[PDB]
């Protein structure tokens, strides 16, 4: 049970609570219901490198009070 | 004249970066200074590049020319992906974001990231409940969006909420400390117009001009665009063949530009 905070990039930043072992996926799905944004249409990334709905902050090596980075997905290149 | 990379499954995410890369001139003279260049691989990026550059000149035998050019490009963009794999852990068809590649790709070697480290503070203060803050970073890559009609980098705002009561539209803005060389912006929304010529800006005497952009094509393909010594402009689009295309004046509509690189002139 730990406390993260996720930051978006309009400088906007949402605390949750979480277990160590709990897959990100709860968090993900959370954070988008309380910001009205499609989970298909958001990154997340932490220390600078992409995360899963399958990690869990354990995994990551995640402290209390970490934050994580948001991002509207900007992805590419089709093919 | 110039020679690009050829599109690779969902590569294009690499290839507007390396296009980047190799027309720094910053970059470029700052390579060449390195100890150890043989070791460096951005060393090795613009050595094969440029003899796959020369060997395209060489062009204008077709075949083997072709195919040395493409095994020699290849090879450095394989080289530079596997060297950024494990960070975002990713298949050559997934689609990736040039804004967490690229500041993962300069950490690989200090002397390189040098040339892109910044620092600013981020001051902030709610007109509603008083909250307000001044943070303060050291980054290669900073994203803005939402930003003010009037931004500049010498006035550098945006809108956003404010976290301690959740009103909206308040006033964010970077304020610059000390810029470097080379100085990188990622803008979600692209810029609120496309004349380049007014975003430059003077900073503690030393002028920055942009000299490349990344533009985010349909919101699904990334393209180079590099400004060339006569004023014209190099597109570098990974799906038109092996040579670039040289346009007269910058044709990215402004809400296709996605990441801006100024550069310090003398
Ligand atoms: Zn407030």
């Amino acid at each position: 049970h730990i406390n993260l905070k996720v930051a978006g990039q309009d400088g906007s930043v949402v605390q949750f609570k979480i277990k160590r072992h709990t897959p990100l996926s709860k968090l993900m799905k959370a954070y988008s219901e309380r910001q009205g944004l499609s989970m298909r249409q958001i990154r997340f990334r932490f220390d600078g490198q992409p995360i899963n709905e399958t990690d869990t902050p354990a995994q990551l090596e995640m402290e209390d009070e970490d934050t994580i980075d948001v991002f509207q997905q900007q992805t590419g290149a089709v093919y | 004249l110039c020679v690009q990379w050829k599109n690779a499954y969902a590569l294009c995410w690499l290839d507007c970066i390396l296009s980047a890369l190799v027309h720094s001139e910053e970059l470029k003279n700052t390579v060449t200074g390195l100890c150890s260049k043989e070791e460096s691989i951005f060393w090795r990026l613009l050595t094969k590049y440029n003899q796959a550059n020369t060997l395209l000149y060489t062009s204008q035998l077709t075949s083997e020319i072709f195919a040395e050019i493409e095994t020699c490009l290849n090879e450095v963009r394989d080289e530079i992906f596997i060297s950024l794999q494990p960070q975002l852990r990713c298949t050559l068809g997934d689609m990736e974001s040039p804004v967490f590649a690229f500041p993962l790709l300069l950490k690989l070697e200090t002397h390189i990231e040098k040339l892109f480290l910044y620092s600013f503070s981020w001051d902030f203060e709610c007109s509603q409940c008083g909250h307000q803050y001044q943070n303060r970073h050291m980054k290669s890559l900073v994203t803005f969006t939402n930003v003010i009609p009037e931004w500049h980098p010498l006035n550098a705002a945006h809108f956003g909420p404010c976290n301690n009561c959740n009103s909206k539209s308040q006033i964010r803005k970077m304020v610059l400390e000390k810029v470097s060389p080379i100085f990188m912006l990622h803008f979600v929304e692209g810029l609120p117009q496309n004349d380049l010529q007014h975003y430059a800006f003077h900073f503690e005497g030393c002028l920055y001009q942009i000299t490349s952009v990344i533009q985010y094509r349909a919101n699904n393909h990334f393209i180079t665009w590099i400004l060339d010594a006569d004023g014209s402009w190099l597109e570098c689009d990974d799906l038109k063949g092996p040579c670039s295309e040289r346009h007269k004046k910058f044709e990215v509509p402004a809400s296709e530009i996605h990441i801006v690189i100024w550069e310090r002139k003398i």
